């Protein structure tokens, strides 16, 4: 066990149209 | 073998998405009206940046109030600009309107934001 | 025409405080029904991490349920842990539950979480 | 200029 981090954006974003 | 990893732009991920609803109307759930102005929002959002607004929609006779009326003496310029903050994390101030944004602030119950007011009195 | 201030903070005290709205259970108005389990969340939350929970909440037939079901193939420690980390960042991988994590990021179309599944079967055999 | 804040928000929702 052991905490790490990522960097990574989220895949999910709100459309605007 | 066991693990926790952080996702450290999930929050802001998060806060992103949340404005494109509010800018959607995506299940907007109240109205604030502030003297002739009106402004939708997500109650948990107001209720995660305000103390105000957390005692209005935890009072049991408001919690599902659809429309919420401030007190007059509330600026819709200065409320807009603290509305938008909550939304996005950024405060745009202007010499013509920092002292009403610290005002609504006050109100709001949001003193971190009022202290940044008071402490971006240096130049000036 | 602004001076604009940043507060790096914001939207972790933000989520922070929509998490403690959570395990207080106010102004939650959804359960989420997964097999057994029950999960009480904000819609406009689950919506702002998946694309599945969007697809849901924003059918006019379904904007107003206040219960939903997923799948009944999807896995109820799974969902719990996908729905901590909406709302804290922290996803809390195992050996012995990562398998069906990644089913449910996968189902609640989350790649990000998809993805740092197959990132973390690195650490494997 | 876009300064930028490390303030932590003055406001916690209450544990009780």
């Amino acid at each position: 066990r052991s905490e790490i981090i990522s960097t990574a954006p989220s895949s999910w974003v709100v459309p605007g149209p | 073998a066991d693990s926790q990893i952080q996702f450290t732009r999930h929050a802001s991920d998060v806060l992103l998405n949340l404005n494109r609803l509010r800018s959607r109307d995506i299940l907007t759930d109240v109205v604030i009206v502030v003297s002739r102005e009106q402004f939708r929002a997500h109650k948990t959002v107001l209720m995660a940046c305000s103390g105000l607004f957390y005692s209005i929609f935890t009072d049991q006779l408001k919690r599902n109030l659809s429309v919420i009326n401030l007190d007059p003496e509330i600026n819709p310029e200065g409320f807009n600009i603290l509305l938008d903050f909550m939304y996005t994390s950024r405060l745009n101030l202007r010499e013509g309107n920092i002292m009403a944004v610290m005002a609504t602030a006050m109100y709001l119950q949001m003193e971190h934001v009022v202290d940044t007011c008071r402490k971006f009195i240096k130049a000036s």
